[PDB]
């Protein structure tokens, strides 16, 4: 339970349809006040999606949250890709790269959890 | 029925599904700056500085709401 938590805030997000999933999306959404959290890969290649997303996300004012994961097609089961098959082993999906949240569809004690280690260590 | 030719010349152009294009999101990209922007968006009373402008020869789009917003430099 060391900070792989992310997903079940990621999960109850995406049942109130708040997940701008996608570089395209996310890019789009958090240039506005929709970013809430946000989710990136530590690199998939080229450094450039590395250097994109991330110079919108520090933007001279306080909408600064960044949290930095592993590889993306993990990220996609984390986030709402459906393989569920009702629960069978079947992956039919692909990974994400970027997921930034908007209102993260909860009141999750692990909500609580997240941003104290986003703010203290 | 008698016959069935198929008489008409052959037009069959089913068209081409919006090819996938390569990686988009070009809003310009600054070695240690802020980023400045690219194709102007729309002072509008919805859209919030999310939607692009196509750049046509002499007139700026909008895409999501067709409407050209271009006006004179
Ligand atoms: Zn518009």
């Amino acid at each position: 339970t060391i900070e792989d938590a992310l997903k079940v805030v990621l999960r109850t997000a995406l049942v109130h349809d708040g997940l701008a999933r996608g570089l395209r999306e996310s890019t789009k959404a958090l240039t506005r006040g929709e970013a809430l959290l946000v989710v990136l890969v530590s690199s998939v290649t080229e450094a450039n999606i590395i250097k994109l997303v991330e110079g919108l996300a520090n933007d001279p004012e306080n909408k600064v949250p960044l949290i930095k994961v592993a590889d993306a097609k993990q990220l996609g089961e984390w986030a709402g890709l459906g393989k569920i098959d009702r629960e069978g082993n079947a992956r039919k999906v692909v990974g994400a790269s970027v997921v930034v949240v908007k209102n993260w569809g909860a009141e999750t004690d692990e909500l609580s959890m997240i941003m104290e280690h986003f703010s203290q260590q | 029925r008698k016959k069935k030719v198929y008489t008409t010349p052959k037009k069959i152009k089913h068209k081409h599904k919006k090819v996938k294009l390569a990686v988009l999101s070009y809003y310009k990209v600054d070695a240690e700056g802020k980023v400045t922007k690219l194709r102007r968006e729309c002072s509008n009373p919805t859209c919030g500085a999310g939607v692009f402008l196509a750049n046509h020869k002499d007139r700026l789009y909008c895409g999501k709401c067709h409407s050209v917003y271009k006006v004179n430099a």
